[PDB]
């Protein structure tokens, strides 16, 4: 179970002076999604390459999935999987219609539900009940990444969590609770004048999964004073 | 404000019963409704959050349902240790508000009180006062009538009673009755009796002393 | 692991002021919603004040402008400053912490509570009197004190079974209570049985040995 945020650990959006658009895009409509696909290549020992194509916008013909270790790449190489992630292009390396992401891979066979399950997201602002809504999945075991993306995607659209130039919130973190264990991600960029998408998204490279029946989601936002 | 109503405000149940406790909000609160148990001499304990969402560490026999205005807590196969007060709570919007509580008591086999009487202490008498004390301990059911008899007066003047909450382990009740007089009043009489009328006997339990 | 320890309860005259403290441990103090909830003499629970992780404060109308919730993050201490106290403020005050994070309307961890009494009645120490007669019941009578509480133990808490300590009853601005203990005949008077009574308001501690008549 992950230690909760230490005092002053959470990133403050006011200390980020670059453009918040570079965070927003990661949780806008476009993302990598493929169902029942199998890897076709590999660059380095901790990645897998899939022939997942963006036919709608034409932005990529292949996706490189990066994991934290060799064991994860080996586990999924040659398995039929589902892929779901927030992808990036700047400093995406395959050695030009390519994209990279971290984690987001679940075995297909035996992981499918026959109906969608709902997971309630509870959102708090300055300690108060702000709103709640449901995200849905048809996976028994679903990546935290997929649930985080679905959660933030809603909050961008409906609460302007990220706007092109800034955020209306000072801090935010999303906490996942599964039985006796929890963990969380900071929703705001690191302080300074540039946002490193690759470095941010690398947090998902553990391929962390949760049980879609058991998992609960709480989002804690604080407003700028 | 959102008024939370718990009715019935008291329940008496048999061990193994499925017990249903009701909470109603005066305005919709969605599922932002939490439930608490408070045992005798303890702080409240969170049992259920968000109407139906279970909490690590709480026994499985506790569950909850409802959304909007009408909520239910279920204890599936109530146990002696569940005696206490159950509270619901609006966690939806300010001011946060609690229900008045439902007091839960449990049934068991009838048990006659153990009755003990005590004359005024030498130390109290030196001070000019005289309290005679009767304990009626570990009885069931809770209904009881205690009468002091002073040389065959039975006016219950100067008497104060106190009762324990139902015991979590043995489901019994206890009571104290104290008759307080001036030393001068006390010394005017000889026979002091604490008499308990309880369902367990057609005849009252009598404990007495003679001031001699 | 998680612990919350309230202190500062006292007797105060109507219109007076009091500051409560809640010393916490076993968790990251700044990561959770923290609140005060009180329990009245009628056994009603009432939300009194909340502070979010980011320091936003919230109060019901009944205490707004009289009570102030605050914290010292470095000290892991939560405070409640109470001004212009009214009889309706008489209660057990508990410090409480959220289950998971920065939400102030869900009370997952509670302290033991601290008692606040709002009254102009004067502090008065108890008189403690021994109550002597296979099993034998003894007792002690703790009479004529104000305010609550008193604590009563038997043989410094080593006699825990067979004890009934009854709720205090109020009469003429003074409380009286009794406590009974039941022990085997073979252990009394052979061995010492003593009731230990403490009334912190008057700094009274009495050990009364129960001696046969």
């Amino acid at each position: 179970s992950q230690p909760d945020p230490k005092p002053d650990e959470l990133h403050k959006s006011s200390k980020f002076t670059g453009l918040m658009e570079n965070m927003k895009v990661l949780y806008d409509d476009n993302h990598v999604s493929a169902i029942n696909v199998k890897s076709i290549d590999q660059f380095l020992y901790f990645d897998l390459i899939y022939s997942i194509k963006d036919t709608k916008l034409g932005n990529y013909d292949n996706v490189r999935v990066e994991f934290k270790n060799k064991d994860l790449a080996d586990k999924y190489k040659d398995k039929y999987v589902d892929v779901f992630g927030a992808n990036y292009y700047y400093q995406c390396y395959f050695s030009k219609r390519k994209t990279c992401m971290y984690g987001g891979v679940t075995e297909h066979n035996g992981n499918q539900l026959d109906k969608y399950r709902s997971i309630t997201v509870r959102v708090f602002e300055d300690g108060k009940n702000l709103l709640s809504f449901d995200v849905q999945t048809n996976k028994k075991k679903v990546t935290a990444q997929e649930l985080d993306y679905l959660t933030r995607h809603y909050l961008v659209k409906n609460k302007k969590l990220y706007e092109f130039n800034n955020s209306p919130y000072e801090t935010g973190y999303i906490k996942f609770i599964e039985n006796e264990n929890s963990f969380w991600y900071d929703m705001m960029p690191a302080p300074g004048d540039k946002f490193d998408q690759s470095k941010y998204l690398m947090m998902y490279n553990d391929n962390k999964m949760v049980d879609s029946k058991d998992v609960k989601i709480e989002v804690y936002l604080t407003t700028k004073k | 404000d959102i008024v939370m109503t718990q009715s019935p405000a008291t329940l008496s149940v048999t061990p193994g019963d499925r017990v249903s406790l009701s909470c109603r909000a005066s305005q919709s609160i969605g599922d932002y409704l939490h439930w608490y148990q408070q045992k005798s001499h303890e702080s409240p304990r969170l049992l259920i959050n968000y109407a139906s969402q279970s909490i690590s560490g709480i026994p499985s026999r506790f569950s909850g349902s409802g959304s909007g205005s009408d909520f239910t807590l279920i204890i599936n196969s109530v146990e002696p240790e569940d005696v206490g007060v159950y509270y619901c709570q609006n966690g939806h919007s300010f001011p946060y508000t609690f229900g008045g509580g439902t007091k839960l008591e449990i049934r068991r086999a009838d048990a006659a009180p153990t009755v003990s009487i005590f004359p005024p202490s030498s130390e109290q008498l030196t001070s000019g006062g005289a309290s005679v004390v009767c304990f009626l301990n570990n009885f069931y059911p809770k209904d009881i009538n205690v009468k002091w008899k002073i040389d065959g007066s039975e006016r219950q003047n100067g008497v104060l009673n106190s009762w324990t909450d139902q015991d979590s382990k043995d489901s019994t009740y206890s009571m104290s009755s104290t008759l307080t007089l001036t030393k001068d009043e006390y010394e005017r009489h000889n026979s002091y009796t604490c008499e308990a009328t309880h369902k367990t006997s057609t005849s009252p339990i009598v404990k007495s002393f003679n001031r001699n | 692991e998680v612990n919350l320890i309230e202190s500062g309860g006292d007797l105060v005259k109507p219109g007076g002021s009091l500051k409560l403290s809640c010393a916490t441990s076993g968790f990251t103090f700044s990561a959770y919603g923290l609140s005060w909830v009180r329990q009245t003499p009628e056994r009603r629970l009432e939300w009194v004040a909340s502070i979010s992780g980011g320091g936003s404060v919230y109060y019901p109308d009944s205490v707004k402008g009289r009570f102030t919730i605050s914290r010292d993050t470095a000290g892991d201490i939560l405070f409640l400053q109470m001004n212009s106290l009214r009889s309706e403020d008489s209660a057990i005050y508990y410090c409480v912490r959220d289950l998971y994070g920065d939400y102030v309307g869900r009370y997952a961890y509670w302290g033991q509570g601290t008692l606040v009494i709002v009254s102009a009645a004067k502090t008065t120490p108890p008189s403690v009197y021994p109550l002597a007669p296979s099993m034998v019941t003894l007792g002690c009578l703790v009479k004529g004190y104000f305010p609550e509480p008193v604590t009563v133990t038997w043989n410094s808490g080593s006699l825990s079974s067979g004890v009934h300590t009854f709720p205090a009853v109020l009469q003429s601005d003074l409380y009286t209570l009794s406590s009974s203990v039941t022990v085997p005949s073979s252990t009394w008077p052979s061995e010492t049985v003593t009731c230990n009574v403490a009334h912190p308001a008057s700094s009274t501690k009495v050990d009364k040995k129960i001696v046969p008549r």
